[PDB]
Order: structure tokens, then C-alpha cells, then sequence
């Protein structure tokens, strides 16, 4: 346990210690952290302390992407959180915690369970300070990876879980074999890793769905989603002979996605060749390319995950919530951080991003912080704001001239490629601003770009592909067949005088509603 | 009086109906047998097509 | 903040957002004018109905549209549609909103600059731009190469791209249109005894237009055709009943835009006209020219017009080139979605023509500069 | 009693005339939609035709 400033360093020890149990440690209640030994029960107990005093939520944000540690201290800390402040909470939020690990959790090149979303655990405390329910809630998810991973990765969990034909009532009920190599949208990387078992973490996350109050229905509906996610994936469609049109070939996979989500094979086809639009008054088709076809598919199937996911959040908050109507709450992020690999995408940009605006966050509160301090001690002394000033000109990628702009007009304009993308960047950037750099692409090492000066260094970035994935036109023909399906969990997840989308955009308004609720 | 005038004029009314019904059953198998037509029509031009792509390469 | 797209046409306007996939308001460009007495004292009456209210009533009005050719012809009939436009149908405040206007090719430069000098002074837009309808139809149709024929109600006209850069003299404007077909239809719909003089009586034969008319793939034998047997014949209902058929009327009236003869013009058809814009341009373009028609505007939406223009292209070019016109099944509205698209894009935001430009280089700016 | 059962026997029919309608202008609609464009693409088969007659030749 150390303290840096105002972070609290802990590492971890890989061997078991009575330092955290029994409370013959936990005497920290009443002491403040200047005086007693430095621990994140000190921490715990000052947000306690603060949250009696004060009326304002605290918030407590725990460095995610290291496999180990984290995790531990979140069990200790919430375990802490129930001791102080006395089918208990923690029990209930490590019961239906497999559905998030298959659902969020994905094979990394760094790692092997890796958090690929935002997890903002809220323990909500009584009008006094007595411990009430505590509910989860999700931001930013990386939602890319449904359709696309990279070479040596592979996306979620679950659909390996699911395809290593471990109930075979399932890969019956699916209409679905066990090749992995078969699905394109699973097979891009590598299909398993040696270093865990698919059955059994299949057998955690059924025994979670029962712990859950999910019925019969609300499993099978939910395999039943995730077989069509994978169908989805190969779909063929041909340009219709000499005209343009995208048409279909075969109708394999059609029928079966069509009969899993409830909905008709030819309604579907048509929807997603024939799309129509609403002139003012009137409908009108709009053609469709074969490339378009395909976004549309991938739009459709990402938003269908994430719907899901959501539905399910929603699920084990009401399932873990039965509380009278209580005031205050303790804030616990679990989120990735930043990242350097060898080889940097659109994935890592946004990560990074996300990691920038969290460390402005961070920087504006030790100002402040100095700030109060100084004018407590009189000491005249006063410096260019501490908080934002550093990485507000590292926010190019927000700015509606830099990347992520950038990236959309690329995205809206015809015929463009990802080297117009590139000499667009260039032209806009190269030379007029400091924190843009050309790469030193030295030969023997992968290629770069372009390189952005961050906080945590001079990261660079190999922009090849990010056109297809920011593209995100959603199909609402095929949405509005879906709100009339069979199968009422899909009905219920598409309950609620648009080709514009791109994933940099609800990115961006996903990160400017976390750092919102944060502030 | 007027109870039967609108029996007779929708007796009417109703043999109208029979035309137009006729006619739609008439107007179902044109389509179906003009889409045959006109799909076997199709099969004739990709084949074509393709004689032409190929032996114009070979050209 | 969003902007607006305006995209006036002369035969309808249509308005919306820039950012949507299809304008958001989509009425006739029409103002219409009490004819008869009135006598029912307190009824309300009004001194002008516009857009489709103008329509319904159209009983008992004269209308008269506010753009003939292209040009506006009447300021105040346009002033009139544009507020009906902003603050009844889109419900909007147009000082809060940069607007995108829209103008055929080759039209007075007075025309533009009443554009601008309407738009600032009597509406305080805080910025707006003028662009040209073939370019946003490119756009709309995803291309940067092509010559694109637009066809609405006022004019029709090509413009030949090439990566992006324009072929300012090899631009051909043609003054046949939607308009001239309804009259060349309401002038041949007498030699059958019906008669439309008013002008709702025009605006029904422009319905007759737009539900039977096609474009014969071979005028003559089509006509032979039609001589022979009976099966050309359809019928239309009047909004009186009495029913009305035509023969070969459905394909007579299109055919004008290949034969501008039948109305006492002397140009060439639209194929003609294409054929020459692109043999106008720079031998190494007009083989990618050849293969990129792109259809745009109402008046292309008839049936079997893009086969008519491509055999008609194709036996005018050489017999090596691949002829390929491209019509879009929404291209009617392929104007507007290129303009939302365009007034979109992040680097478009240096081209608009702000308030503080206008008043210091008065309405000649936007053609100087814009 | 007769005359509005009778009225109302009728109106249902004549709302069934009414779609019945409807139906058969859409499928003569499509039968024409697809008869002009099979024989449009019937000219396009000829001319496909006589350029692999010429090929022959060229052959
Ligand atoms: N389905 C159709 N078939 C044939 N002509 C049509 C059709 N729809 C519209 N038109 C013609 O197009 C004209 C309106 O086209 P539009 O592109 O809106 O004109 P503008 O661009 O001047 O507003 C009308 O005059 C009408 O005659």
C-alpha cells in the first residue's frame, strides 16, 4: 500500500495476508488518511465520511486493464463498504457476474479476460448513511468487436462458450454446427486460446442465468440472439446482373436468422436490398449496393448485442434492487485504460480518448485541490489551470476540425479511401499543429501513420481499414420488422414532418454522458 | 322503396365485385406467368452474357 | 448548430435538415388566389393559400406558380413560399439555422443575388450558400465522375464532372421540362374530346401524367402497336367520377424530351444533348463519361426511360464503349439528400457566406466569391 | 330490420370490392412492369445476339 500525491497505489501481493481481514485492520473508521497507515480503507471510509458530511456522491476510479488487483480490491472494498455501513449485496453482485464475463469480456492480445466496457457499480446508502441497494450500470462498450477483431484476437466470450458444444440442446436448437470456421464473424482471429475452457464457463454463466431471474424464455431467446449474430455473418448478396442492384444468393443462413429472431426470410430480404424512407408524406425505396448490404448487417448486428446487453444490465439491476427510497451513493468505475501496443487501430484511439478525458478529469480535481490549499495557507501563488490546459490541445480528436470529424466526412464522402483519409489528415494537421507528428517509420517495424503526443507518450496509430469500421447506417425497415417479431424478448429489446451514423459518434455522446455523471 | 333500391343497385354492386374479381384472378396469373417468363427470359440474358464475355476475351 | 437544405425547384419544394436521409417537408411551389365571390360573412377568409392547402381548395382558386423556368419570377409569391416553408412546415426559426439553397446552371445572376439579399435581410439566416443541383446530385449518387442529367419541372440540364472538377463549357442547359409535357398532354388530350383549360384542371392532368405515361423503348412499331390492338388503353378516374381513357397519349407525351419537335422546338433530344456535352469534353474523360449517367429529377422517372437513353446513347457513341445509365430508384430526391449531405461535411464549414461577409461586400458577394 | 341488415351485408361486400380493386390494379401494374421491361431486355438479348454474331465472324 503506498500514496502518490493523491492516488493510492496498491500492488499486488500474490500472497495471502490478514491485512485486509479480519477488522482488526478496518479500524480505520473515524481516522482520516493523513494519520493512519495508507489504505484503500482509508479511502473507503473517507468517501463515507464525505458522503455523511457533504450530501455529494463520491466516486471511486480503479485502473482496470491489469488482469489481477483490481478485481480483488473491488470484492475488498465493497466487502468493506457492507462491514462499515452493515443474500447481502456482495453475494448478489458476484452471482450474476458471468453474464457480464462471456458478454463483455473478449480475448486480448495483452490479455486473456479483458474488460471491454465501462462497469459503474453503484452502492446506494440511506437517508443517514445506511447501506441500501446497489445497482450496475454500463457505459462505452466496444461494440465494434461483434463483427471485426483483429489477427490473433477474438470477440466476447460467449460465442465460443456457447459453440464449444457443451449442451447440445443449444447447437440443435440454433440450427448451428461447432466448426468455428464456418461464421466469418467469429472467425477472423484465432477461434480458442489454450489458456481457458469454454463448457465450463458455459455451465457459470446458465447456473447465472438461473441465479437470475431469467425464465426458460428469457435463455432461449437470448441463444436464440446470439445464434442469428452469428448467421448474420454469412449472408451473400450479388450485384443483380447488369444493372447495380444488390440482390440476394441463396437463402441458407436468410432462413434460418429469419425463423431464430421470428421474423420472415423474403420480408428480410427485401428490407435489406430494398430499404424505404419517408419523403414527407409519402414512402419511397432506396436502392442498396452490395457494400452497403454488408454495413447494414454489421449496423443491425452490433446494435442488436448491444440492446441485449443493455436489457440484461437492466435485468440484474431490478433482480438485485428491493430498497426503500434511499439518497446517496458511492461511485466504483471499472474501466480500461490506456494503451501502447505494437500495432495501434481505431479500437485504441478511442480507448485512449476516453483514458484523456478521465485524466483531465483528474487533473482539474488535484487543481482544485492545490488551489483550496493554497489560499487555506495564504500562500499568493497562482498558475495556468493545472486541470484542463494540458490536454485540451490534445483534443484534437473532439474538435469539429480533427481525427474524429475528419474520419465522418471521410465516412459521408463518395469514393473515398484510406489514403485520401490520410492526405485529408495531412493537410489538416501535418505542420500546423504540435501534438500531430509524422511516424519515424523505421523498416523491420510495423508502419504507422500518424502520432498523437498523449499524456502517457507518443503513440502511433496505422489508420488502414477505419473507414469500414466507423461506417454504422442502421436499417430501419429491418428494425421496424423486428419490433413485430415472434420472439418477445426481441420485441421487448425493439419497444422504442440515420445513415449518417458513425461509431465515433455515439462514442463521443456515450463519453461526454460518462464524464457528465462523473463531474 | 328505399330498401329496395339499395338491394337492387348493391346486387349490382356485387356483380361488379364478380368482374373485378375475375379480373384480379386474370391479372394474378399474368404476373406469375409473366414473371416465369420473364425470369427464364433472365436466365437466357446472364447466359448470354457470359458466351459473350467469354468469347470476346477469346477474341 | 444543424443547418437547413431548401431545395426550391419549380415545381416543388423541398425542405428538411441537413443530416437526414429525406427532406422533412415536400409540398407543390404553388400560391393560389380566391376567384369567386364569397358570401358567407365570417367564414375567415384568407387573401392567399400556399403550398398544398392551396391544393385542397384548389376548387375555387387560380394558381399560379412563382418560378417559370428556373427563374423567380415573382419575389413576393417566392417570399410568401419560403415563410410558409420555414415557419409552418419545418417550425423553425430561421435566424437560428444556416440555409442551403439550390439553383439550376446557367440562369441570371440577378437571380442569386434577390436570393441572398431575401435571405439576410428578411429572414436574418446567420449564413447561406448557393450550390448547383447536378453537383448534389453527384454527391447524393456517390460518385466524383459522371455527367449527370437533371430533368424537374422547369429545366433540364447536364453537367459533366471529372474527379471532382467541373466542365464549366461543355455545361448544356435545355428549357423542356415537367411543365411543357402536361401542356403537350393537356393540347393532345383534345383530339379525344376532354378538355382541361383551368389550372386545376392542369394540375389534374399532371396526376394523369405521373400515373400512366411511359417511354416507348421503339416510338414507331409502339405506335403500330397501339393502332393495331387495344391493350395500350388505360383509364383514369377524374375527382368526379366520369372516367377517362387514353391510348397512344401515354407514350406521346414523354417522347417529347426525344423529340422536342412535337412541341415547335428545334433542340435535340436529351440523348442528343448528352451525346454532345460529353463529346464536348477532353477525349481521355469521355470514355468515363460514357459509363456514369447519372438520371436525376422527377421528369426521369418515367417508365423505360433508361433504356430508351441507353439504346439511343449507345447507337450514337462508338461501338466499343459501355454505356451505363444510372437511375436510382430515389432519384427524384437526389438534390436534396446530395445538398444535406454536403451542408454535413466538417470541411464545408469555411463556405458559408456569414452575415458579417454580406454586410460588408453587399449581395453581389455570393457569385464574386461563393 | 331487412333494410339495414341488407345495408350492412352490402357495405361489407363493397369494402371488399373496394381492396379487391386495389389488389387487381397492383397486379396488372406489376404484369406491365415486368411485360415492358422482359421486352426491353428482349431488344437487349438481340443486340447482345448480333454482337456475338459479329464475334463469330471476328472469330
Ligand atoms: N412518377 C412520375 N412520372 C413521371 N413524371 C413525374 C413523376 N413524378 C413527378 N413527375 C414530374 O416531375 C415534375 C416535378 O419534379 P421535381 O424534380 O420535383 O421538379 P423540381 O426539381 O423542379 O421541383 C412534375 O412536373 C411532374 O410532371
Amino acid at each position: 500500500y503506498t500514496y502518490s500525491g493523491l492516488f493510492c497505489v496498491t500492488v499486488n501481493p500474490y500472497k495471502w495476508l490478514p491485512v485486509y481481514n479480519a477488522e482488526v485492520v478496518a479500524a480505520y473508521r473515524g481516522k482520516k488518511r493523513s494519520e493512519a497507515p495508507p489504505h484503500i480503507f482509508s479511502i473507503s471510509d473517507n468517501a463515507y465520511q464525505y458522503m455523511l458530511t457533504d450530501r455529494e456522491n463520491q466516486s471511486i476510479l480503479i485502473t482496470g486493464e491489469s488482469g489481477a488487483g483490481k478485481t480483488v480490491n473491488t470484492k475488498r472494498v465493497i466487502q468493506y463498504f457492507a462491514s462499515i455501513a452493515a443474500g447481502t449485496l456482495e453475494d448478489q453482485i458476484i452471482q450474476a457476474n458471468p453474464a457480464l464475463e462471456a458478454f463483455g469480456n473478449a480475448k486480448t492480445v495483452r490479455n486473456d479476460n479483458s474488460s471491454r466496457f465501462g462497469k459503474f457499480i453503484r452502492i446506494h446508502f440511506g437517508a443517514t448513511g445506511k447501506l441500501a441497494s446497489a445497482d450496475i450500470e454500463t457505459y462505452l462498450l466496444e461494440k465494434s468487436r461483434v463483427i471485426f477483431q483483429l489477427k490473433a484476437e477474438r470477440n466476447y466470450h460467449i460465442f465460443y462458450q456457447i459453440l464449444s458444444n457443451k449442451k447440445p440442446e443449444l447447437l440443435d436448437m440454433l440450427l448451428v454446427t461447432n466448426n468455428p470456421y464456418d461464421y466469418a464473424f467469429v472467425s477472423q482471429g484465432e477461434v480458442s486460446v489454450a489458456s481457458i475452457d469454454d463448457s465450463e464457463e458455459l455451465l457459470a454463466t446458465d447456473s447465472a442465468f438461473d441465479v437470475l431471474s431469467f425464465t426458460a424464455e428469457e435463455k432461449a431467446g437470448v441463444y436464440k440472439l446470439t445464434g442469428a449474430i452469428m448467421h448474420y455473418g454469412n449472408m451473400k448478396f450479388k450485384q443483380k446482373q447488369r444493372e447495380e442492384q444488390a440482390e440476394p444468393d441463396g437463402t441458407e443462413d436468410a432462413d434460418k436468422s429469419a425463423y431464430l429472431m421470428g421474423l420472415n426470410s423474403a420480408d428480410l430480404l427485401k428490407g435489406l436490398c430494398h430499404p424505404q424512407v419517408k419523403v414527407g408524406n409519402e414512402y419511397v425505396t432506396k436502392g442498396q449496393s452490395v457494400q452497403q448490404v454488408y454495413y447494414s448487417i454489421g449496423a443491425l448486428a452490433k446494435s442488436v448485442y448491444e440492446k441485449m446487453f443493455n436489457w440484461m444490465v437492466t435485468r440484474i439491476n431490478a433482480t438485485l434492487e428491493t430498497k426503500q427510497p434511499r439518497q446517496y451513493f458511492i461511485g466504483v468505475l471499472d474501466i480500461a485504460g490506456f494503451e501502447i501496443f505494437d500495432f495501434n487501430s481505431f479500437e485504441q484511439l478511442c480507448i485512449n480518448f476516453t483514458n484523456e478525458k478521465l485524466q483531465q478529469f483528474f487533473n482539474h480535481h488535484m487543481f482544485v485541490l492545490e488551489q483550496e490549499e493554497y489560499k487555506k495557507e495564504g500562500i499568493e501563488w497562482e498558475f495556468i489551470d493545472f486541470g484542463m490546459d494540458l490536454q485540451a490541445c490534445i483534443d484534437l480528436i473532439e474538435k469539429p476540425m480533427g481525427i474524429m470529424s475528419i474520419l465522418e466526412e471521410e465516412c459521408m464522402f463518395p469514393k473515398a479511401s484510406d489514403m485520401t483519409f490520410k492526405a485529408k489528415l495531412y493537410d489538416n494537421h501535418l505542420g500546423k499543429s504540435n501534438n500531430f507528428q509524422k511516424p519515424r517509420n523505421v523498416k523491420g517495424k510495423q508502419e504507422a501513420h500518424f502520432s498523437l503526443v498523449h499524456y502517457a507518450g507518443t503513440v502511433d496509430y496505422n489508420i488502414m481499414g477505419w473507414l469500414e469500421k466507423n461506417k454504422d447506417p442502421l436499417n430501419e425497415t429491418v428494425v421496424g420488422l423486428y419490433q413485430k417479431s415472434s420472439l418477445k424478448l426481441m420485441a421487448t429489446l425493439f419497444s422504442t414532418k440515420s445513415s449518417f451514423q458513425t461509431v465515433s459518434a455515439l462514442h463521443r455522446e456515450n463519453l461526454n454522458k460518462l464524464m457528465t455523471n462523473l463531474k | 322503396h328505399i330498401a329496395e333500391d339499395a338491394d337492387r343497385k348493391y346486387e349490382e354492386v356485387a356483380r361488379k365485385l364478380v368482374i373485378i374479381e375475375s379480373d384480379l384472378e386474370r391479372a394474378e396469373e399474368r404476373a406469375e406467368l409473366s414473371e416465369g417468363k420473364c425470369a427464364e427470359l433472365e436466365e437466357e440474358l446472364k447466359t448470354v452474357t457470359n458466351n459473350l464475355k467469354s468469347l470476346e476475351a477469346q477474341a | 448548430t444543424t443547418a437547413l437544405v431548401c431545395d426550391n425547384g419549380s415545381g416543388l419544394v423541398k425542405a428538411g435538415f441537413a443530416g437526414d436521409d429525406a427532406p422533412r417537408a415536400v409540398f407543390p411551389s404553388i400560391v393560389g388566389r380566391p376567384r369567386h365571390q364569397g358570401v358567407m360573412v365570417g367564414m375567415g377568409q384568407k387573401d392567399s393559400y400556399v403550398g398544398d392547402e392551396a391544393q385542397s381548395k384548389r376548387g375555387i382558386l387560380t394558381l399560379k406558380y412563382p418560378i417559370e423556368h428556373g427563374i423567380i419570377t415573382n419575389w413576393d409569391d417566392m417570399e410568401k413560399i419560403w415563410h410558409h416553408t420555414f415557419y409552418n412546415e419545418l417550425r423553425v426559426a430561421p435566424e437560428e439555422h444556416p440555409t442551403l439553397l439550390t439553383e439550376a446552371p446557367l440562369n441570371p445572376k440577378a437571380n442569386r443575388e434577390k436570393m441572398t439579399q431575401i435571405m439576410f435581410e428578411t429572414f436574418n439566416v446567420p449564413a447561406m450558400y448557393v450550390a448547383i443541383q447536378a453537383v448534389l446530385s453527384l454527391y447524393a449518387s456517390g460518385r466524383t465522375t459522371g455527367i449527370v442529367l437533371d430533368s424537374g419541372d422547369g429545366v433540364t440540364h447536364n453537367v459533366p464532372i471529372y474527379e471532382g472538377y467541373a466542365l464549366p463549357h461543355a455545361i448544356m442547359r435545355l428549357d423542356l421540362a415537367g411543365r411543357d409535357l402536361t401542356d403537350y398532354l393537356m393540347k393532345i388530350l383534345t383530339e379525344r374530346g376532354y378538355s382541361f383549360v383551368t389550372t386545376a384542371e392542369r394540375e389534374i392532368v399532371r396526376d394523369i401524367k405521373e400515373k400512366l405515361c411511359y417511354v416507348a423503348l421503339d416510338f414507331e412499331n409502339e405506335m403500330a402497336t397501339a393502332a393495331s390492338s387495344s391493350s395500350l388503353e388505360k383509364s383514369y378516374e377524374l375527382p368526379d367520377g366520369q372516367v377517362i381513357t387514353i391510348g397512344n397519349e401515354r407514350f406521346r407525351c414523354p417522347e417529347t424530351l426525344f423529340q422536342p419537335s412535337f412541341i415547335g422546338m428545334e433542340s435535340a433530344g436529351i440523348h442528343e444533348t448528352t451525346y454532345n456535352s460529353i463529346m464536348k469534353c477532353d477525349i481521355d474523360i469521355r470514355k468515363d463519361l460514357y459509363a456514369n449517367n447519372v438520371l436525376s429529377g422527377g421528369t426521369t422517372m418515367y417508365p423505360g426511360i433508361a433504356d430508351r437513353m441507353q439504346k439511343e446513347i449507345t447507337a450514337l457513341a462508338p461501338s466499343t464503349m459501355k454505356i451505363k445509365i444510372i437511375a436510382p430508384p430515389e432519384r427524384k430526391y437526389s438534390v436534396w439528400i446530395g445538398g444535406s449531405i454536403l451542408a454535413s461535411l466538417s470541411t464545408f464549414q469555411q463556405m458559408w457566406i456569414s452575415k458579417q461577409e454580406y454586410d460588408e461586400a453587399g449581395p453581389s458577394i455570393v457569385h464574386r466569391k461563393c
